[PDB]
């Protein structure tokens, strides 16, 4: 609990490693201090995983075809190589969507090249080339095409750009070259930043000499809402109660029209910072367009994001502001009233990718719950200088931290929930102590919004007080 | 908005009032969207013949496959050894890929590591990343055994495996006797059974090829047996239950039963039981070696024929009646035991049901996938039944496994409007129940849109999922069943019956309009 | 008409043209049907409150009972022993109606005869008739023991069963060495459970009373388990597998598993396993007597008490993860066997499901019916997995076991929003999921016409049924499932968390309308 | 009478009247009159198929009851069958009719049923048929038979006699003893009304009180099962002068020579709609034929009116009562499944049907198929034995 028990139970964590894993993975952990500003001199990542230490991390194609660019529902995205990319990100992630699956929406499909052998010998360009005539004929409604590249489509050699712009110029048809092979940097941050650049170079502009859009003062865009579970829509609802326009959704929900016309709005509301400042930078810098960060996890953030975009507008966009407030206050008051005498002072312990370890504390904290242990797989040292001031001080700070680091630190802490992915859920569910996916929600949610705060509030009194989990130790051991 | 009293997900919190309108405004304004009329347009032009003909014209674009790829395969191989590490060489997403690939389909945690091999190391190779990683596994999860596959990166890089392990045993980061298997698995070759094929052949290889001097066969007095590409629980089980039961030494190597179903008792397992390194040493000692799964087990079958001097009994996978006879027959030969009068009690006991559920199992129609061995087997259970398998789907069957479907089905009569498709995948199988519907399709969660898509047709062109094979995630614990031996017919043809009795349920519930139907009895 | 290709059963032919047209002309011209308007307000007026209440002021009216009466249990319990035979003397009908429940609940041969009393008996008694029917059942089907119950014609008229027996052996009719146990089943009295209670007490009078002198508690190191009315052969099952696994010495008195599972293998067996009539005989030697459903083995323990001086432990049904613990422990102290880990690792399993299912099953309610043990058991089960039994009835339930449930349901948060109906029947059970809706039903396949009623108010008031009970008439096989010990919880559990996952995706299966919702991973 | 203790199929004479010839009248409410048993075991019991809303208009396949306690065995239940009565009106409103179906304990108890039924009626003006159908009379369900059939005679039949405003036509027919199992009564009205003829009455197969009343109206009584309503048919015949006729409509040879014969009642008109009838199914049957009886040509069938069908699919019936097939119950189904013989229940048509007319015969034919070439049959001995 103490800080220099925190340091002493990293130090005993770390005696397990050799000495050239233990050295670098002494520079992941850390204690928070809320109040340091540049996380540099505390915490390091963005780095390689060491070898062999079973890290949580996906790829740069997870962070491209998977996140940003999949959810874009009326594109159809070829997952470019062997079949298991494919395959193993087909509907995994719960980013939700309107449409007609196989004709106008494609979201849940498994588009791939299915690369064989002798495409690996001779490459893939004609087949990627065959490919998109045969999509274009089988699903004539989609209103464009992106190319994820696998693992070997840069290893061998392939040229995905020049056949996109052949095909693209042929078909009229947007086709999206997506450079996002998986070994390409450490971890899913890489794909994020290449899909961002792709979707700059391909997408963005497309409209940049188009004037027809009725644009309005109240113009604003959401950004990095990828829709897990209608997130998307219950924070579009509350922005539009408010009387803002929301033209965009990035990327839950996202059609590529409404990509085009970003570039149209008046102001930028980023959720995910680290899969799409990228781009917000570059509509800054291009269209001049303002862009902020809002967070709506829990009644607090949610007010506090919403006066914040508020204040950005005239005063008839405040005084809607107020009368959002004012209309959600008894709901979200009767949410905290039923469930936060049955989760007060319960501790979390949460390890996700690279928004909500830090986005989420808001939620918990609002019902009455402490988290004493953050992480994440894939972020950059600007999300953790956001991370320290969220967290308490002499809490427990890990960065790509590995399975057994996780177990060791849930053993020594013994927090009594925790929330992280499908990979470690069962483990500590096995453990005894109750899991929440804080990714898919555990096939629950939105938890965006006031009706997403009621929601997550049922899941995480459902789970931490289920019956279950005082039936783990047999009656006669 | 919510009441704090019935909180609603996000079905049916949507379909509110007000989230419609704001979906409306949302699509009308910004989406471009294609006229409702359009898009009806072109899924009935979706259903139709034509666009079968198109999509069946596909030659480089698959769409919804019904394979994964080989790592998966060679890491759900090495689970099922004593303390073994899977390890993967090459890139770490397809690492977590497969883990979240097995925890959503066994509900259970699924251990593996990658030395996480970096476009740095996209030049010069994975030498050093198999060094560090090695050293670090063995450090940090302490495995008796690391058995490692390849990613398609490190095989497209040709990196030698062999020669990484010995230099990294020869280097010090790991001890010159630590067991290291390993198998070279390329993604683009084959599928995940292929993998495990592969991964097996490695570590039998491994452990048996420079100590057959003194191996002798049939002294141990034992079967070996080969499940191969498992995902049910209960076939691991019902097989050593037979065996049991007649009485039969045997050793099932790679048995990942269970780590695969570890107790939640307040601690965690990352290893449970498994094939030892002693069963593996000894397995050319037994009498013979018997494939579960013969056509994926090919490289198998030829080490152990060439090697451990097995003469592999020519054995179809133990599925359905006529399967699982024969099974035992060869099995009650290879041992000298008799069949004992408990499994062929279960065998009467099978047929027993199968005569009580013929009237309504008679003459139904079903879509099938899966891998090779569980579809044929599934195919002769279902001509067994009186049932008619109409759309044969393998994505991963070959020209040769096809003749053999092919002939089973020609010794039916129920197999006459059968056909077979190899390299297919689930958009093609869509076409094929729409413009020629089955009564059921049999296959994994995946399917359970091609349903959808059906409804969407029509309540009467709608064609139910019944869930059988891998991967299934959206329904809890099937898992844990049994789809080999008399115990597996059964709990098969229990699935098959009571689906037909639901849906018949389901179509004659209308008040005054179809429930003279609606019989008590059934 | 119909087309030889494709034969249409009167599902769907009665909804071609011609046939709806005649249909609706015979209605308009001679069924003098009320207007459709006066029947749709009688049916919404039907699922109202004010209906609700009219309904459960009956005080004389019964309508779709939830029991059977006495002669069907104890024809099913006498079913339970060795070569052993049914007789029910009275008339031939209850037999015939017994003989065909049991045939379409276990679709197996089911053996009872019948004295065949007529309006003559209705004077001078059935003695001939009680003297011809042992005669000739004993001349005909051979059977080592004779288990006498009665209709209602006999006891009303007052026939006494055991001078009649006397008389027929004094008469030479029968040999007076053959055991021919008897108990008087009044079909007004109880239930068919009560009947259950009734034969079992009468066989082991029969066995045990006069030969008490000799008997010594506990030394023969057995414990006795008396199961009680059980239509699952997966429970008897389950109790011997787990008893065999402690290592604990047990005899199961009135085990019909084997006779109502014969093998299908070209030959009709009559008897086939059953408890002993040296089983019986040595029962009082037992260390204790354990009854799995004491609620209707009222009689049974006040015999084995009173009579054998076992000391009975208080013990509920083995049902679900509680009561089986404490089921096995008991049993480890009576016999003085340490559970196994093989039991523990089960019930490590078990638990393992129960969290991975525990956000699908948490706070789901359910209406549930059936007999007074299974349904508690149940109650217990659902309350351990968090989910909520509003509707309890039992129509064979008494004061003193809604006492007990009651202070079940006390002791759980889940319990606070459940009632606990004795002596209501299914169409008070119908009004009551009308007006406050549960999520699923529990009940036998009787129920299947409430979930009918409901889809006629409309699709979101349909409740859909779940079949754990007795009897299940209109799916195949449910009988040989397991509700008993981890087992029959793990079956239970996978039950309903798969009902509620294909609800759900009924739910969202609308495209573009729901199927945001359709998720491939729950 | 039936041999103490030689395990009979046969039911009993409640069997006969409340399962066989009442139950099936759906608008009517039928009160198994003692304890459960009677009625729970017989509920839904036979495939009686009717057309109604069931617990609003229509009853069949629900069960009612007194449920006797031994209170009511002690004191009667004369005063608990009136209460029962107020309360089946008070929640079954558009019941047209009550009847009380006696059980065992009834007629020993000296319930006077008949009193309580008479004055419940008078007061709520409403047909309450009071039956002595106690289980113990008679020696089988044909007692059952008899009796249903008198309280029909007795208490429905003739409160329509002095009404006079049905439109009767010349061509107007009523079928009796049809109990619709699976349907069969609509294939046989099907073509009955495609012959130009009126099923004014149609009872008790999805039969109403008021087509019972319509009966006297008609011009031919067709009755199908002779045994059920003999009684009925003879008093109609005395009473009102209708001429009662048999008929068979089990196989295509059997309905064509049915359809014929009733044809041959009426005049020409009927005659020429009987022939364009036959040849607008001959077709049908005649492929039905073409396809199956290759499969059951030669092979041998026991059963415990179908001769017909069985021989014109190629069969040969080698055994009947009251191989390579056996038609029988349920209680005796399993006991031949289990000595290898392929089976087929002719009760209820193994949950399949209907049986009767063209349309039927197709069904038929496919099941037989079905169960006598299953390849379950030839699966029987293990190979190792
Ligand atoms: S995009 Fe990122 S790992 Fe910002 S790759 Fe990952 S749907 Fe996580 S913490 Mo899965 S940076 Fe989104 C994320 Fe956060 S897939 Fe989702 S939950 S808010
Ligand atoms: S009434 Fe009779 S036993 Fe004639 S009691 Fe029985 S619906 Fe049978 S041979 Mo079930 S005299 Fe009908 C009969 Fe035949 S119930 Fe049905 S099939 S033609
Ligand atoms: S790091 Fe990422 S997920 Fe891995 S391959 Fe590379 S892009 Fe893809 Fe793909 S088919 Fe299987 S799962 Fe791989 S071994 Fe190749
Ligand atoms: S021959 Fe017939 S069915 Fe038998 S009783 Fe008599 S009328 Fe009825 Fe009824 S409740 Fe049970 S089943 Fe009987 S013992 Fe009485
Ligand atoms: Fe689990
Ligand atoms: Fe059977």
């Amino acid at each position: 609990m103490s800080r220099e028990e925190v340091e002493s139970l990293i130090q005993e964590v770390l005696e397990v490693y050799p000495e050239k894993a233990r050295k670098d993975r002494n520079k992941h952990l850390a204690v928070n201090d809320p109040a340091v500003t540049q996380s540099k001199k505390c915490i390091i990542s963005n780095k390689k995983s060491q070898p062999g230490l079973m890290t949580i991390r996906g790829c740069a194609y997870a962070g491209s075809k998977g996140v940003v660019w999949g959810p874009i529902k009326d594109m159809i995205h070829i997952s470019h190589g062997p079949v298991g990319c494919g395959q193993y990100s087909r509907a995994g992630r719960r980013n939700y969507y309107i449409g007609t699956t196989g004709v106008n929406a494609f979201v849940t499909m498994n588009f791939t090249s299915d690369f064989q052998e002798k495409d690996i010998v001779f490459g893939g360009d004609k087949k990627l080339a065959k490919l998109i005539d045969e999509v274009e004929t089988l699903f004539p409604l989609n209103k464009g095409i992106s190319v994820q590249s696998e693992c070997p489509i840069g290893l061998i050699g392939d040229d995905i750009e020049s056949v996109s712009k052949v095909k693209g110029a042929e078909l009229s048809k947007t086709i999206v070259p997506v450079r996002c092979e998986g070994f390409r940097g450490v971890s899913q941050s890489l794909g994020h930043h290449i899909a961002n650049d792709a979707v700059r170079d391909w997408v963005l502009g497309k409209r940049d000499e188009d004037t027809t859009f009725a644009s309005t003062p109240y113009d604003v865009a959401i950004i990095g809402d990828y829709n897990i579970g209608g997130d998307a829509w219950s924070s579009r609802i509350l922005l539009e109660e408010m009387g803002l326009r929301c033209v965009a959704q990035w990327s839950g929900d996202g059609s590529i029209s409404e990509i085009e016309l970003t570039p149209k709005v008046k102001l930028n509301l980023v959720h995910c910072y680290r899969s799409m400042n990228y781009i917000s930078r570059h509509m800054e810098e291009k269209y001049g367009i303002p862009w902020m960060e809002y967070n709506f996890f829990g009644p607090t953030k949610t007010i506090e994001s919403l006066r914040a975009i508020a204040a950005k507008f005239d005063e008839s966009i405040q005084k809607k502001c107020e009368e959002v407030i004012a209309k959600y206050k008894p709901e979200w008051e009767a949410v905290v009233a039923k469930y936060r005498p049955r989760l007060e002072g319960k501790r979390v312990m949460l390890y996700i990718g690279g928004l909500r370890p830090r986005h989420v504390i808001g939620a918990y904290e609002d019902l009455g719950m402490e988290v004493v242990g953050t992480g994440y797989e894939f972020a950059h040292n600007d999300d953790y200088d956001r991370t320290m001031k969220e967290m308490g001080d002499s809490t427990l700070l890990y960065d790509d931290v590995t399975g057994y680091e996780f177990e060791e630190f849930v053993k020594r802490i013994k927090p009594d929930l925790i929330g992280s992915g499908i990979k470690e859920k069962f483990i500590f569910q096995k453990m005894g102590i109750p899991f929440r996916e804080m990714h898919s929600w555990d096939y629950s949610g939105p938890y965006h919004g006031f009706d997403g705060f009621a929601i997550f509030a049922r899941d995480m009194d459902m789970t931490l007080n289920n019956p279950c989990w005082k039936k783990l130790q047999a009656p006669w051991e | 908005s919510q009441q704090v009293d019935k909180i609603k997900a996000s079905y049916p919190l949507f379909l509110d009032q007000d989230y419609k309108d704001m979906l409306a405004k949302k699509r009308d304004g910004f989406e471009e969207k294609y006229p409702q009329d359009k898009i009806d347009e072109v899924f009935q032009w979706t259903t139709t013949k034509e666009y079968q003909e198109l999509n069946f014209q596909r030659e480089a674009l698959t769409v919804n496959p019904a394979k994964a790829c080989q790592p998966l395969g060679a890491v759900l191989c090495a689970l099922g050894f004593e303390k073994t590490m899977p390890y993967v060489h090459g890139s770490q997403g397809c690492v977590a890929y497969f883990r979240s690939y097995f925890n959503r389909h066994f509900r259970e945690p699924v251990s593996c590591v990658s030395d996480s091999m970096t476009e740095d190391a996209a030049v010069f190779g994975g030498q050093q990343n198999m060094k560090d990683g090695l050293q670090n596994c063995k450090a940090t999860y302490k495995p008796d055994m690391i058995a490692v596959s390849t990613t398609c990166m490190a095989e497209v890089i040709g990196d030698d495996l062999n020669a990484f392990i010995n230099n990294s045993k020869k280097e010090g980061f790991i001890p010159d006797e630590f067991p290291v298997p390993f198998a070279h698995t390329p993604s683009f070759v084959g599928s995940h059974v292929t993998g495990w094929d592969n991964m097996f052949e490695g570590i039998a290889r491994y452990f048996t090829l420079k100590s057959m001097d003194d191996k002798v066969v049939g002294s141990n007095k034992k079967i070996n047996i080969v499940p191969g590409f498992e995902t049910y629980l209960g076939n691991f089980r019902v097989i050593k239950r037979m065996l049991s039961e007649m009485g039969v030494g045997y050793s099932l190597l790679s048995d990942p039963e269970e780590v695969l179903d570890t107790p939640a008792d307040g601690q965690f397992r990352m290893y449970a039981g498994g094939t030892t390194q002693e069963e593996m040493k000894d397995a050319p000692n037994a009498l013979n070696t018997v494939l579960l799964q013969p056509w994926h087990l090919e490289k198998t079958k030829k080490f152990v024929e060439g090697t451990w001097k097995h003469e592999v009994p020519k054995l179809n996978i133990p599925m359905g009646l006529d399967w699982t006879d024969e099974f035992l027959m060869k099995v009650s030969e290879i041992s000298g035991q008799p069949i004992p009068a408990s499994l062929t009690k279960e065998r009467g006991r099978l047929v027993d049901m199968m005569t009580d559920s013929h009237t309504w199992l008679h003459g139904k129609r079903f879509a099938l996938w899966g891998d090779p061995d569980f579809v044929m087997g599934l195919v002769k259970f279902l001509l067994e039944l009186g049932c008619e398998p109409v759309h044969i789907l393998c994505h991963n069957g070959n020209k040769r496994w096809k003749k053999a479907v092919d002939a089973i089905l020609a010794a039916s009569p129920y197999g006459k409007n059968a056909t077979v498709y190899i390299g297919k995948d689930l958009w093609h199988l869509r076409s094929l129940v729409f413009t020629d519907k089955p009564d059921f399709m049999i296959g994994n969660s995946y399917g359970k849109f091609i349903q959808r898509d059906t409804l969407h047709k029509g309540k009467e062109f709608e064609v139910p999922l019944i869930r059988i094979g891998f991967p299934i995630f959206d329904r809890h614990h099937l898992h844990r069943s049994t789809t080999l031996g008399y115990e597996g017919a059964m709990q098969i043809l229990t699935t098959l019956v009571n689906s037909i009795l639901e849906r018949l349920d389901e179509e004659t519930r209308g008040m005054q309009a179809t429930d003279y139907n609606h019989d008590l009895v059934r």
